[PDB]
């Protein structure tokens, strides 16, 4: 198993892992995994951590002939209704040599006690489109089996993970709240139609 | 696993589940209803039920 | 028997599973799942709005049809031996149809409140817009079910009136007051749906 | 401020308040009206006494209306989640108590007119039994006012 | 652009409009065909008059058809959820209304057919009561024509 | 400190105290009121004695009301989560014990009233049995008072 | 771009057209065939005419088959969800309209066939009401052809 | 330290202990009151002596209360979940055993009372079969005390 | 490459084709066999003609076998969901159309045979009616063959 | 360390041993007391010897008590899931085997007592049948002792 | 390597194959046994011939056993999902086709044995019917063997 | 290593082996007791012989017990999930097959003993048919032994 990236400041603070980490510039894909996991000399410059904010930072110098830095921006607002702190990755920023490409990250959220896991944090629709660009972009990314934890970490071991895929989805709830509503209505239809009867006799 | 990595639950999992749950509940109701209907079908032996 | 055992079996298996799920999500400490906030937020406001519109009609029409079949069947059954029944007793049909009209008015009003958000994110949608979706659902369901029960009521008491009238004609106008107390229920369903609708705006 | 779904429970308050009271008042009136009409053939003079179960079932529809009006006039997109749950409690508490009162009024109204047409002395008893039925709608209203206006 | 599932609610809209009005018109026709059978043995001359509740049940399913065609002609892959849910609304709104009106036409038809047979003065009464039952299907149609064109 | 939704349990407490006590008292009143109505045709003098079942069904409604008022006046915007669950517990404890007491007052009341019209001696026996039906409401109240004030 | 799992809706379309049309035509046939065989004992001359309800029940199954074939020959690996839901809509829309028509054909077949033996004039009446029962399968078809071709 | 939801189970303990015992005692008293009422028609003397099935149903209501007070007096903020599950098991164990005892007291109370009229020698048998019904409430208590005080 | 778990639906297709057609053929056989058995007492010669509904019911099980075997032969671990769904829909299409046909065959077998013993002229009619009941299985099979081989 | 929820299953085990055996012994007592009471009018002397079904019903509740005590004394905050699951199994094993034994003791006891009333020889038979009933509760106990001590 | 929650489906295969086949053979045995018992009173000599339906039901259990054994021997820790689903499909296909054949044999055995005692010529018709009944168990076996070795 | 929940399936296996076999043995004992008792009025001698169906119902509980003990001895904290699923399958496979056997022994026992009292020759037929019922549990046991040991 590839060792997780572990941002260390007085103790381990941010743990990060994937089955496969890859990116593309102008749709030319590269595998970053051997350039990242278990690499003792890995360049974590510009990384930071706080009680209520965190910034994981991964810098590659030989990548696409340019110094490229990947920023993960994570928040942990208290949420009043839920009454638990909830972790939310807010943005992923590709700090390229010339400019910054911005990706919002969609469903990357979980209760603070627990970590987060997803099968495909990615900019591609074939792999869920969790990374969103509101504008045209030269960049693509995929984190196959992405797992992250960035507050109240203990040791180098991840805590239990909330998965990005539960038993239901917004599309399924809208689907079921129609289907398993109109099947109540069709059952009324079916109960009356199946209650049709015919005479056993006819008149003199 | 030494790092306590997640159970790798896939995307589409809500879709697999709502396929398998509702297909199996449909099949299991179709079996149960049919089985109830044949098990409680009238055996129709009126020529001897009274003698 | 068989359909009652099927509905009881589904109802019991459903609520037994919701008990087991409610216990299991609680004791495993999965309270960050069962996120009713996520359900009500990511389930589109358009769904709630349109279930409200379509139910405001169809439940009112299900009430008025139930009402018509009940009083109209006694009208015809008594009208065999008392041909006078067909005129005066038609008010119980007209009051059933009034319960559908209360539905149609209220569903047209709710339909005139429906508008495109052009938004796909909860903060971009914003509170007024979720509040429209839900209050339009509630208005439509309030009128819809209040008219359903009012239609069941008017037809039932209209059957009462028509079977009594068939025996003694002088009874009809005296009994007919009960259909007014029935038809009040649908009107109260309309007044509530008006008030639930009165503050909404989609956009 | 409040969450976006906050007003959902308060809306289901107003809707429950009316719908279950419409169900109560409709069953209370439907059941009573069958009694009244069937009874009236034997005793045509008794209709003006025998309407009282129906007026009682009409009061249950008014209880559902009152709380649904107070809740609906107290809804906004800005509503705090605490008040929104109290409004749901109010709406169920009048609505299902209105339903409970409607059931009782309907059952005792029908038995009461039928008894009364054989024995006119039941009439005082019927009014007492209807008071003890209809007061459940009032208790549903009391609890629902205390919740909805807090 | 719009969500992957978006067109599905308009599709079930088109389906429900035809299916539920079919169920209503089927029941309408089955009850009326039973009443016609029990009536014809005594009054065979009356059939061509006693067809009224059957043809009216067939009209209810045309109100379903009209909407299911309008919704289906309005579908596309790129449909916004607003237009899709308006079309599901049109779907249930004609659908269950036609279903309910079909139930009233069936039951009033079976009675009206058996009643007219014993008492020719009811033929106009059955036509009138069924016109109220058909108008309940027309109300579902009116809102479904509004929603499918909104 | 506490979940903003926490009050929802205590609110279902206040509602359930009221609602299930009303359903208890409604059933107690419906069932025994039917008994009084039929009974009063044979023994008209018993109206103003046979009412006791109905009076005690009203008392179960009062137990629901006491706890529902106690909870509703004890709710607050920021309610401590375990103090909210105590209020739910109180509300179901009195509410459903009220329903159980209502079931017994209903069936004892109906049978005891008919029986007393057959047997003038039964009245003392019926009252002793009704006290053993109505005290269930009171035990429901005792638990709910203790929980709601723990 | 096209997701996985897209086939389920289109395939359940094809299957639902066939299955529910077969259920329809099986109820239409079971009731008609009961009617014919219970009737014909007294009237051998009617066997070769009283088959018509069963022939019309067969035609509902054919409308099912038409749509189920038209769907099955228009599926592709990675079909877009829009065409796939349309194929579900077409599927249900004929299938359940055929089921509804199946109930109607069944009842008019049973009552109309059995009635005919005591009254020959009913047979032409039975044909007309049976066209009104059959044509719901055809409205189901018309909607299903439309949806499956958008 | 201890979980947020922990006291909900402790509450469900107290509430269930009461509610299911009230249901048991209510059923025991409803059946027994039916039996005593219908029995008394030809047996004045037995009206007092026959109340023992009701008294034993009233004891089941106290087994519910005892555990419900014992649980209620031990609920607090800090409860370590383990004690709350113990309390739920206690509340279900007495509660549902009270429900089973109440079912049995009902059936043996009705049949036993009717038989006691027919044959007064049955009365000692009715006491013996009732000791064996009432003791199920006591076993329900014993387990509940042990769990709620482990 | 493509999804694992994909096999499940294809496997369920094979099982559905067999199981539901076996339920259809069991119902068809069973209902028909009650007819043959009860008939044979009155007409001991008709036994060997009267088997045909049982034989046609058996053929429904053959249709389900044909599809189930064709599906099972067409399974693989790597099966694209397109083929897996096509197999499920094929499975249900024959399985449930065979169930429908089996219902029809059971009813028209029993009614056909009981009628035929009272009037031998019905035998041809029972065969013609039964062909329209059995062809539904053949239509189900056609759609299943088209789907599973698409 | 072990999960905090782990004690839950053991507690539901203890509750289950008591609850399901109380349901068993209640049903066995209810049916037995019905049979005894119905017998007594014709055979006043047999009511003593006919207690034995009730005694065996009592013994099923004692088995469920024993396992409910043994489970209830074997609980701690840190209890390993392995052991808690043993306790749940033990609870359901005695519990539902006691319920099974209770269904047997009841049906056997009623029919056996009402048979013995008419037939003094049957007693010697029915005690052997009651033993072959009550041993189910003992088998349940054996598996529960075996499970709870692994 | 391979995921767990994968040997489970194959176990459900083996279990289903035994369980639903034993249910099928039980309903076949039970119905036939009621037939044979009631039959033997009128025709004591036919017992030894009329055992056939019981033994025809008997083979369904054995078909279940064959597949249960074949699946059970083919299980392993970390079984490939594809092989495990195949074992589920087999296990259902035999188990539930066995169930269908169980009912088919039960109904035609009960009717056929009764008929045979009134008319000995039915003996051949009965066993001819029991072919097209028992063959459903065999078809469940055929597909189950195909799936189990695919 | 295993997950914490691993032993759950194996324990539900041990319990299900006992529970459902005790239910099969209870049903067979209850129906057999009813038959034996009800007929002994005409046949004082046959009570000593007619016990055999009760003994066979008892034997089904023994088959449950055997597997329940064999599973329960094969439990440990460290159990691999594969062996834990095998133990659940084994437990259901004997338990529900025992329930099927018990159904058959119940029906055959009741009908068989009634018939035997009307015709003593039936006793041999009843014993043969009961062995065909009882062996269904033994087939369930074979599969449970095969599953629990591989």
């Amino acid at each position: 198993i590839h060792p997780p990236v572990s941002y260390n400041d007085t103790a381990p603070r941010i743990l990060f892992w994937a089955q496969n980490f890859s990116v593309a510039y102008k749709d030319e894909w590269k595998d970053l995994t051997s350039l990242t996991f278990g690499v003792e000399n890995l360049n974590l410059t510009g990384s930071f951590w706080n009680d209520s904010f965190a910034m994981l930072s991964l810098t590659y110098e030989p990548l696409f002939g340019a110094t490229v830095t990947f920023k993960f921006i994570l928040a942990s607002r208290f949420y009043p209704v839920s009454a638990r702190y909830w972790f939310t990755m807010e943005r992923l920023e590709i700090h390229s040599n010339g400019s910054v490409a911005h990706f919002n990250v969609s469903q990357v959220t979980g209760p603070s006690i627990y970590s987060f896991h997803c099968e495909y944090v990615s900019s591609l629709s074939k792999k869920g489109s969790l990374l969103v660009t509101n504008v045209p972009s030269l960049w693509q990314m995929t984190l196959h089996n992405f797992q992250i934890q960035a507050f109240n970490v203990t040791g180098e071991q991840f805590s239990y993970a909330s998965d990005c895929a539960g038993f239901f989805s917004p599309g399924i709830w809208m689907g079921l709240l129609t289907t398993l509503f109109m099947l109540f209505i069709f059952t009324y239809g079916l109960h009356m139609i199946l209650s049709l009867k015919t005479m056993d006799r006819f008149d003199d | 696993s030494p790092y306590n990595l997640a159970y790798k639950y896939n995307l589409e999992y809500s879709v697999v589940f709502n396929l398998v749950l509702w297909i199996m509940t449909g099949l299991a109701l179709a079996v149960i209803i049919t089985s109830y209907n044949i098990w409680n079908m009238d055996p129709g032996y009126d020529s001897i039920i009274y003698r | 028997t068989g359909l009652e055992l099927l509905y009881l079996g589904i109802f019991v298996a459903f609520w037994a599973c919701m008990i087991v799920v409610g216990i299991c999500y609680t004791i495993f400490d999965l309270g960050f799942r069962f996120d009713v906030a996520w359900f009500l937020t990511e389930t589109s406001p358009f769904m709630w709005s349109n279930l409200g519109i379509g139910l405001a009609i169809s439940l009112s029409v299900v009430g008025a049809a139930w009402g018509i079949y009940i009083t109209g069947s006694s009208i015809i059954g008594g009208g065999v031996k008392a041909p006078r029944i067909k005129t005066k007793n038609l008010v119980s049909i007209i009051f059933c149809e009034a319960v559908a009209i209360y539905g149609i008015i209220m569903a047209i009003v709710i339909s005139n409140m429906a508008e495109p958000f052009s938004a796909t994110d909860p903060k971009a949608i914003g509170h007024r817009n979720y509040h429209a979706g839900y209050s339009m659902f509630g208005a439509g369901l309030t009128v819809g079910l209040s008219n359903l029960f009012c239609g069941v009521c008017v037809g039932i008491v209209g059957s009462g009136a028509a079977l009594a009238d068939a025996q003694n004609p002088s009874l009809f106008v005296k009994i007919l007051i009960v259909e007014i107390f029935g038809s009040a229920i649908g009107l109260f369903g309309v007044i509530v749906a008006i008030l639930q609708t009165s503050r909404v705006k989609m956009g | 401020n409040n969450p976006e779904y906050s007003s959902f429970f308060g809306v289901m308050g107003a809707s429950s308040a009316m719908v279950f009271s419409a169900m109560g008042a409709a069953y209370g009136t439907a059941k009573s009206g069958t009694g009244i009409a069937a009874m009236s053939v034997m005793r045509p003079e008794l209709i003006m006494k025998s309407i009282i179960p129906v007026v009682m079932a009409g009061i249950i529809a008014i209880y559902g209306l009152v709380v649904a009006v107070l809740i609906a006039n107290s809804l906004t997109d800005g509503i705090t989640l605490y008040r929104s749950f109290l409004q749901l409690g109010a709406g169920l508490s009048v609505g299902l108590s209105g339903l409970a009162a409607g059931f009782a009024i309907g059952i005792v109204g029908d038995a009461g007119v039928r008894g009364t047409a054989q024995q006119p002395r039941l009439f005082v008893g019927m009014i007492l039994i209807l008071i003890f039925a209809e007061v459940l709608g009032l208790y549903g209203l009391i609890v629902a006012l205390i919740l909805s206006t807090k």
